């Protein structure tokens, strides 16, 4: 199921507390934060919360994290290209005994590109088989505040981010039906401008064996709980600081490093354990190209 | 020290009526500036002839300067209006003072006697 | 912008040299436009300002063509836009006088941006 | 007797004064004697140890910047000093330095601190003179072959000597012989052999201990003449032929335009006398013209020869795949400075030590990696060569990666090793192909596997995660210390910025002048206060705690360097260009310091300012420049430094300058200033660019900079040029009477009058910018023209407006730029 967020306002994101300041880190909005906001709205409306809810991280509309096979033609530019139906043209021979070092040959032409896995990329145009793309840059501001009882005693600062329409995939539930606007950010009761959630057409994506684009920061296994095994993993390491309930005591702030978002992993088998989509991770999917947003 | 405007000890207000003896002609700063009258008209506040406060202040200052120079005293002097090196009073070791500067002020010191319209 | 264009057209009309003059003086004097602005400020009435500029034109103290253009422009304007237009006219006239720009240079410039292009080049 | 050097990319030929080089020959011989005596002193009546030490010192002669810092320091503070100490004392010890620990390695390097460093630094001035001379003299006086200087050719000669050497043939003797041969070629191309013989004789007459060894070297060089059949001369000749690489190109022969000396000076045979006689025959102007023509043809000429045999050597690229997270891990200035130093050290010196140990044990303690094998290794990127005796290049890469991972498994620092074939037996590949191979063998970085762990997000709070391990360690200030940050703080407690403060820098010139920050900084602090805590304030310029003053960040980078190095004819040309860039950058910084020193004001003020500037240096050299000078002197410093950038290095520089409050976080300021520097790039690229942006009451970040530039700055009607030519800023400073350092320092040391003077100078421009903020572009321009119109003659306002308006093509006018340039100095006091 697809959702739409007509944000068009200044909101915050992952903060890096420094002394007493706060700084923007992720140019996008992480699934955990969204899920927390959407569940807080449910709690406000009713209070009965459910942990079976999963929502993909939202990204600016018509944008997507970058993967390895979507590099930038310039070593310092922001213009990205890739082949139509690349993953079908890629993969495939993964069934065959084809050397991976030969598989990841990006020298389609002279002056071969350099990729930046996990960056916000905006679709641009057709341009025959090689689709035009552009890196996404957002607007940020600084909001500093004073502390009084008439007379200053301390100081604080914040960094807000400007976003256009936002899109994300969630779980089919009445929660989104009964929730319309969600306070999002570090300061939920101070600093929000405008927020809303729009339901749109249902989305049916298939998760099965084969090369899959890990939208969320996937993790192969945790605490020995094996989720899936991958032939070859292409991406980057990430650090996860989120929330998950294990029913009984405790169940907050579990820190476990993971794969960076947009990493390419060739998984050939899964497991039937407690899926980590509600924990905001493991939102892989099979796509023909980045045009899967359509 | 003649810059005692910070501490106000006494204030006196002089209220009276000025009656011209001869044909008083207003300053008419409206030089070749007709508003609702023939030729060059005298200035007026809402069709009411008004003696400019600046004109009275200038005449009074000229009279005071003439008096001070007639005093012919070392302790009291008058400095030129265009001069920027003048000072109101000098506390050098008994000092010099400027009577017009004391009364109507200078660049270095504001006035002490306000004149209304 | 558009008011700027109107004002610069007025200014280039007013920069026409006054004939049979000992000195190469503009037809319209700075004191005249200053009086226009001051009269508009004191007398908050567009019709009275129109009468003032008409009288000044009849007094041979401002250009007949410039007076015609001013009357046409301010024929049906409010006060808030009128004062802004007069201020812009004052600005552009002062710029022309200070820069020593002759009429033959500006000639018939219609857009303020072209005028500032000329000033930047010159 | 005429020799001229071809410069690039300006394509200018400069001839070398023969008197100057003939005068410096005496200093060269004196330095050689000094180094021989020092090697004898260190060897303690030993021959092998003395041989190794003398070889290392002679290599240091040809590589001064990589072994001697821009400003010599009696305290080990730069990676170059550590590298020099290591290459010196590695032969002194009979036991290998343990590379498994980095803290112990640094402790050992600090312990190996003797007066040898001071003795070398005493003659470092003459060493710098000789290095400059070698950098400014072409390797081959033949026109068209003069585009490569002597330093690059000499380094390639030493590299080829170490590589092509094989069998029981002595290598240290061969190295010294080749280096002396090249020095003789410098001093006398016609009789380089005889000049080398004279040099050897003078050195032997100098050194008392090394008598039999050097006599044997001289006899081997002499008796084994070039026409005579001998292994040493064969190896040396083949190495030189591979180094030149240009004689295998028939373009110069087919290009017979002049047709007078191509038959005699050029051909199979070489005679320097014929070339010199021809040079007068046609004259240098014509010589320079024909050299330019030949170089253009060669650059337009493409050849492809591949030796079917193996590759005798490999080039190893060491870089950091991801520095943003590591840099952002440090919020304080001292921690960030130590982190930058540690990153550079790990990239260059640690890798060199690991490879040196591997090679030394590979042979069985027989040979050792020459000190000159380290080409790059400042700023993070490092090019290191290896001999094709370790075996598989991928095997070497895996070994280095495993060693690095074992050493830095806790610092979060992982090095990406890139190895490509360096040269063949009868062919050395150009830099473009090598870089192509490097970039091709880059997918291997992107392959990773799954690992489960816990690392505290930044260094804050006590998370829960997996509870088997203990929580985040408590801190002396409370709870703000992660284990990795705790270890880095422990490492930096002894060495780092505090070491720089407790040092004594000396400027060796016509009058040696020393700088002691412990005695030069005027920051009155109680003995119970910690200078490292107030390091940012000290660099800012707080003369007392009750002081308000901004601090500026200066970051510089070359323009279009990657493609420039891609379009390089030969590897020697690339090495020469890199050496020229680095040495010119250091020369510019040193000359700016000298200009500050000569200010005709009180010596205390200039000493304090120089001390603060030196302390506010993160890393300088090559394409990476970082500076934290005080705001009151920053912009004029940058202008004076980069006015002659093309003259010194020949590379245009994009420079971004910001000015944040001392309490501002350092990593985010670094990111923002990097973004500003990248944005302030001249599209033409023929001129340097300086961007100034003051953060008065707003924090700085890369995103904020991007948003502000996208909002206010534009390409049609803008007041924020950002990409500002240096000469424009120079003219602005001259108009404001701020170019002179004496006036700047007079304003700086006395804020009582300084604030008033700068406010008087800046009030009119501030009013103009205010009205700019009031209305739109057209209205602002109208008001600017009005202000210009109503300005009396010989006033400053008319001059400022004319400078702003005139010379601007589009409706783009530097007004915010000039305002911020003035505001930097305004807030500096």
């Amino acid at each position: 199921i697809l959702i739409k967020l007509k944000v068009k306002g200044y909101i915050t994101t992952q903060m890096r507390r420094i002394r007493n300041y706060y700084f923007s880190i992720t140019n996008y909005i992480p699934s955990t934060t969204l899920r927390g906001a959407i569940l807080a709205e449910y709690y406000n409306q009713t209070g009965k919360i459910d942990e079976n809810f999963y929502v993909s991280p939202a990204y600016p509309i018509k944008t997507a994290p970058a993967h390895y096979f979507s590099p930038a033609k310039e070593r310092k530019g922001d213009e990205f290209i890739e082949v139509k139906r690349i993953l079908e043209k890629k993969e495939k021979e993964f069934e065959a005994n084809k050397p991976i070092e030969e598989i990841m040959k990006l020298e389609i032409d002279g002056k071969h590109p350099k990729p930046k896995i996990g960056s916000l990329i905006t679709y641009e145009g057709e341009t025959d088989k090689e689709n035009k793309y552009r890196e996404f840059s957002s607007k940020s501001i600084i909001q500093m505040h004073v502390a009084i009882d008439s007379y200053k005693g301390m100081l604080f600062a914040y960094e807000y981010k400007e976003f256009d329409e936002m899109w994300a995939i969630a779980s089919d539930s009445e929660v989104i039906d009964t929730v319309k606007r969600i306070k999002i950010g570090r300061g939920k009761n101070r600093g929000n401008k405008v927020v809303d959630v729009e339901k749109v057409r249902e989305v049916s994506l298939d998760q099965s064996k084969g090369l899959l684009y890990c939208l969320s920061p996937c993790i192969g296994s945790l605490f020995g709980k094996t989720f899936f095994k991958a032939k070859y993993i292409i991406g980057d390491k990430s650090i996860y600081s989120g929330w998950f309930t294990v029913d009984s005591f405790s169940g907050q702030k579990p820190v476990f490093e993971t794969l960076r978002e947009g990493s390419l992993v060739y998984v050939e088998s899964f497991s039937n354990e407690k899926s980590l989509m509600p924990a905001g991770l493991n939102f892989m999917l099979r796509i023909s190209d980045l045009s899967s947003i359509l | 020290s003649c810059m005692d405007l910070d501490v106000i000890t006494t204030v006196v207000k002089i209220e009276g009526k000025l009656r011209n003896e001869t044909l008083l002609r207003v300053g008419k700063g409206k030089t070749q500036d007709f508003a609702e009258a023939t030729d060059n008209p005298i200035i007026k506040y809402r069709d009411r002839p008004l003696i400019p406060g600046s004109s009275l202040k200038g005449a009074f200052r000229s009279l005071v300067e003439s008096y001070t120079k007639s005093l012919n005293d070392s302790k009291y002097y008058v400095c030129d209006l265009d001069d920027n090196s003048c000072v109101s009073c000098e506390e050098k070791k008994e000092g010099r003072y400027c009577i017009p500067c004391i009364l109507f002020g200078f660049k270095d010191l504001a006035s002490r006697v306000y004149i209304l319209d | 912008q558009d008011l700027l264009d109107i004002a610069t057209r007025i200014a280039i009309s007013a920069i026409k040299p006054k004939p049979k003059s000992n000195k190469p003086e503009p037809y319209v004097d700075s004191s005249t436009i200053n009086s226009l602005l001051s009269f508009l400020q004191s007398r908050r009435n567009v019709n009275e300002l129109l009468l003032y500029i008409m009288r000044q034109a009849g007094r041979d103290e401002i250009d007949e063509e410039t007076g015609k253009l001013l009357l046409a422009s301010l024929k049906d304007r409010e006060l808030k836009d009128a004062v802004n237009l007069l201020g812009y006219v004052k600005w552009v006239y002062d710029t022309l006088t200070g820069l020593k720009v002759n009429y033959n240079n500006v000639k018939g410039v219609k857009t303020f941006k072209e005028l500032v292009n000329i000033l930047s080049k010159v | 007797m005429i020799r001229g050097k071809l410069l690039l990319p300006e394509k200018k030929v400069v001839f070398i004064n023969e008197s100057e080089v003939q005068s410096l020959r005496k200093d060269v011989v004196d330095a050689l004697k000094v180094f021989s005596s020092l090697a004898c002193e260190l060897a303690d009546n030993n021959e092998t140890k003395a041989t190794n030490i003398f070889a290392d010192l002679i290599s240091m002669i040809y590589k001064l910047p990589m072994l001697i810092s821009y400003v010599p320091s009696d305290k080990l503070s730069t990676p170059h000093e550590y590298f020099f100490a290591y290459i010196v004392f590695r032969h002194l010890v009979e036991d290998s330095m343990p590379s498994n620990d980095i803290a112990k390695l640094l402790e050992i390097l600090e312990e190996k601190k003797r007066d040898e460093i001071k003795e070398v630094l005493d003659y470092a001035r003459t060493l710098r003179k000789i290095y400059e001379k070698l950098l400014y003299v072409p390797a081959d006086t033949r026109p068209g072959y003069n585009f490569t200087s002597l330093a690059s050719h000499l380094q390639l000669s030493s590299i080829l000597v170490w590589l092509l050497q094989k069998g029981s043939v002595d290598l240290n003797y061969l190295r010294i012989s080749a280096l002396l041969h090249d020095i003789g070629k410098l001093f006398n191309p016609t009789n380089h052999v005889s000049e080398s013989i004279k040099i050897l004789d003078e050195v032997i007459e100098g050194s008392e201990c090394l008598k039999t060894n050097l006599s044997r070297v001289k006899s081997l060089v002499e008796q084994h003449h070039a026409p005579l059949e001998t292994i040493l001369n064969d190896a040396d000749r083949l190495a030189a032929s591979t180094d030149r690489f240009s004689e295998i190109v028939k373009g110069a022969l087919n290009n017979t335009k002049i047709g007078e000396c191509y038959s005699l000076c050029y051909g199979r045979d070489v005679r320097t006398k014929e070339c010199m006689e021809c040079l007068e025959e046609y004259g240098e102007e014509t010589y320079s013209e024909e050299s330019k023509r030949l170089y253009d043809v060669i650059s337009n000429s493409v050849v492809s020869q591949k030796v079917e045999g193996n590759a005798i050597g490999y080039l190893v690229y060491i870089d950091f795949p991801g520095i943003q997270r590591f840099i952002t891990s440090f919020p304080k200035l001292r921690e960030m400075s130590f982190a930058s130093f540690l990153v550079d050290f790990v990239t260059s010196i640690y890798s060199f030590i690991v490879l040196d140990q591997a090679y030394y044990e590979r042979t069985g303690k027989k040979s050792r990696i020459p000190a000159e094998a380290l080409l790059s290794g400042y700023g993070g990127h490092s090019y290191i060569i290896v001999r094709s005796d370790f075996g598989s290049k991928d095997e070497v890469k895996a070994w280095l990666e495993s060693v690095s991972s074992s050493a830095l498994s806790k610092l979060g620092i992982r090095l990406d090793v890139k190895v490509a074939d360096f040269a063949y037996e009868n062919y050395v590949r150009n830099y473009k192909e090598v870089y192509e191979d490097m970039m091709s063998k880059s997918y291997e970085r992107y392959l990773i596997r799954d690992e489960g762990k816990v690392y505290s997000y930044g260094l804050h709070r006590v998370c829960d995660n997996c509870g088997i391990r203990p929580a985040v360690n408590r801190s002396d200030d409370g709870e703000y210390l992660c284990e990795t940050c705790n270890l880095v703080r422990d490492l930096s407690k002894n060495r780092g910025f505090i070491a720089k403060y407790k040092s004594k820098y000396t400027l060796y010139e016509e009058q040696r002048i020393e700088i002691s920050p412990k005695e030069d900084i005027k920051f009155k602090l109680d003995k119970n206060q910690d200078p490292t805590s107030y390091a940012m304030e000290i660099i800012a310029g707080y003369r007392t705690t009750s002081d308000s003053r901004y601090i500026a960040l200066i970051k510089a980078d070359g323009n279009n360097a990657g493609k420039i190095f891609g379009n390089t004819v030969t590897f020697s040309e690339y090495v020469d260009k890199s050496f020229r860039l680095d040495f010119g950058v250091k020369k510019m910084f040193y000359d700016t310091l000298l200009d500050i020193m000569r200010a005709s004001s009180d010596e205390s003020i200039k000493k304090d300012l120089v001390s603060r500037i030196l302390l506010g240096v993160l890393y300088l050299g090559g394409d990476d420049i970082m500076l934290l000078s005080p705001s009151a002197i920053a912009v004029p410093f940058a202008v004076k430094m980069f006015k002659r950038s093309l003259e010194y290095t020949g590379f245009t520089f994009k420079v971004g300058i910001i000015s944040v409050k001392p309490d501002h976080p350092v990593q985010f300021a670094y990111g923002a200033v990097n973004a500003l520097m990248e944005e302030s790039k001249i599209h033409t690229g023929e001129k340097s660019s300086i961007g100034v942006l003051v953060f008065s009451s707003t924090l700085a970040s890369e995103g904020v900079v991007k948003s502000d530039l996208k909002n206010y700055r534009k390409e049609k009607e803008s007041f924020l040029v950002v990409s500002n030519d240096v000469d424009d800023v120079e003219r602005l400073l001259n108009l404001m009477e701020l170019d002179d350092f004496g006036k700047l320092m007079e304003l700086y040391w006395n804020p009582e009058e300084g604030r008033k003077v700068i406010r008087d100078k800046i009030r009119s421009l501030e009013r103009f910018v205010n009205y700019a903020d009031t209305h739109d572009f057209y209205n602002t321009l109208a008001y600017l023209i009005r202000s210009k119109a109503k300005s009396e003659e010989n006033s400053l306002i008319k001059r400022i407006i004319d400078l702003t308006i005139k010379g601007r093509d589009d409706f783009v006018f530097p007004l915010y730029d000039y305002y911020f340039i003035l505001k930097s100095i305004r807030v500096g006091i």
